[PDB]
């Protein structure tokens, strides 16, 4: 079972967005699905549920009027659309099915969620600079992600093919307000100059994606 | 009583045998709960079936105390 | 329910018993349920329907739902069950979450971080800009104080570091970016990045 969330981003404060969830691996027009938020550092916050015939839908007191679920049985997809939104909506932004019968429920699968963000600041894609490569049989190299606007960014290595050591580092919020971050991997000292090294930097934000070879320092 | 939250319980425990035929009882010793789908709500998903509006509830007496 | 309660924090040591609860208006009439979220990760679900546990969650969380209070309870807790727990209840067909408890486990071992440091590009610098990058991993507790030096003293104008993260293996992350101009990096001998963790230090440096 996969709940994979999309369309978070920027929008200006009074803006809309919509917010799309799908669904695989089960009979997704048989559930009752929930949209659930979580500002940074706070608490779970209940947004809205649709059954699945979308007959019986109910929303949080803190969303009533502005916001639109619905979903496509046919594409297994849920949909959230928001409208008037404010800073205090600004959240991560989570997919998830209810299950137990009889007032009895509870969400048994959640999706990784996709962020929100509302604010006057502009979008910004990033700059994509390569962190040439030692510690014996490894050595270490990385991406480095400068200056964007707003969160998230996603990094991959070798389209996915590399993922063992890894480690994409939290981000750094500049006095700038814009964000900067890093990605490093612990690769082979053999193959340094053999191995094709390419970080694969997804800014969904700005629309914007960046696979930087990363080669040993000239 | 039967409470409302045994009830419920019970109806979790059959989700998957509840029908419109009347179910047997929730105890082996004491005073548990029959339940059936009403026939006006034998065409609801079961997602939506309601405790209060789409389930029939009936007494049942056992007595396996020893 | 309608208004959910459980304590902001709760400290244990390992091996003994966590207690968390969860309060509020006619909850014995409910069905309380649990999630565990780590930093940086979905909520998962660790008790539903007050008592039961889902297939892959271990034996030493157990719920319990009496009066009107919902306890979660984590037996000899291990230093992976450090997270945020959440409970939850129907109410009126309105999803209420409690406010969440962060569960610290105290005493764990400590661990001296990892730092790498990176000069700047020669693409950055062609694009009149240097950044220099300090990354720092694996370290618990999560309490570094990160300086820089320019040819031995000390940096501060354009220092920006990050607060510890909580990595995947329950150790800390962060990282500093020192922002430069071309002609500064050329202007110094070396710079160094000095990671200071519970009063040993590990210090790199780089050299343009």
């Amino acid at each position: 079972v996969h709940l994979v969330e999309s369309g978070g981003g920027l929008v200006k404060p009074g803006g809309s967005l919509r917010l799309s969830c799908a669904a695989s691996g089960f009979t997704f027009s048989s559930y009752t699905m929930n949209w659930v938020r979580q500002a940074p550092g706070k608490g779970l916050e209940w947004v809205s549920s649709i059954s699945s015939s979308s007959t019986y839908i109910y929303y949080a007191d803190s969303v009533r009027g502005r916001f639109t679920i619905s979903r496509d049985n046919a594409k297994n997809s849920l949909y959230l659309q928001m409208n008037s939104l404010r800073a205090e909506d600004s959240a991560v932004y989570y997919c998830a099915r209810r299950a137990g019968g009889f007032d009895a429920y509870y969400f048994d699968y959640w999706g990784q969620g996709t962020l929100v963000t509302v604010s006057s600041a502009s979008t910004k894609g990033p700059s994509v600079f390569p962190l040439a490569p030692t510690s014996g049989g490894t050595a270490a190299l990385g991406c480095l992600v400068k200056d964007y606007f707003p969160e998230p960014v996603t990094v991959s290595w070798n389209s996915g093919a590399l993922t063992s050591g890894v480690h994409t580092f939290p981000a750094v919020l500049q006095s700038s307000g814009l964000y900067s971050l890093s990605s490093v991997v612990t690769v082979p000292s053999s193959s340094l100059g053999t191995q094709t090294y390419i970080c694969n930097v997804n800014h969904k934000p700005s629309n914007t994606k960046v696979d930087k070879k990363v080669e040993p320092k000239s | 009583e039967p409470s409302d939250k045994h009830i419920k319980e019970y109806l979790n425990k059959i989700q998957n045998s509840l029908s419109t035929e009347w179910s047997p009882c929730s105890v082996t010793c004491g005073n548990g709960i029959q339940v059936r789908i009403k026939p006006g709500s034998a065409n609801k998903p079961k997602d939506e079936l309601d405790y209060a509006n789409d389930i029939e509830k009936k007494i049942c007496k056992m007595e396996k105390c020893s | 329910s309608y208004e959910l309660t459980q304590p902001p924090s709760v400290s244990v040591s390992p091996g003994q018993t966590a207690s968390i609860t969860c309060s509020g208006d006619k909850l014995g009439d409910k069905f309380a349920c649990w999630y565990q979220q780590k930093p940086g990760q979905s909520p998962v679900l660790v008790i539903y329907q007050d008592t039961k546990r889902p297939s892959g969650i271990p034996e030493r969380f157990s719920g319990s739902n009496s009066g009107n209070t919902a306890t979660l309870t984590i037996s000899g807790t291990q230093a992976m069950d450090e997270a945020d727990y959440y409970c939850q209840a129907w109410d009126s067909s309105t999803v209420v979450f409690g406010g969440g408890t962060k569960v610290t486990v105290l005493g764990q071992p400590k661990a001296a971080p990892s730092v790498t440091l990176f000069p700047p590009s020669s693409e950055e610098l062609q694009a009149n800009k240097a950044t220099l990058v300090c990354l720092v991993s694996d370290f618990y507790p999560g309490a570094v104080t990160v300086a820089w030096k320019a040819d031995g003293s000390p940096v501060k104008v354009g220092v920006e570091t990050t607060k510890p993260s909580k990595q995947s293996n329950n150790k800390y992350a962060a990282s500093s970016y020192l922002s430069l101009t071309p002609e500064q990096w050329k202007s110094h001998r070396s710079y160094s990045c000095r990671v200071t963790h519970e009063g040993s230090t590990v210090e790199k440096t780089v050299a343009p």
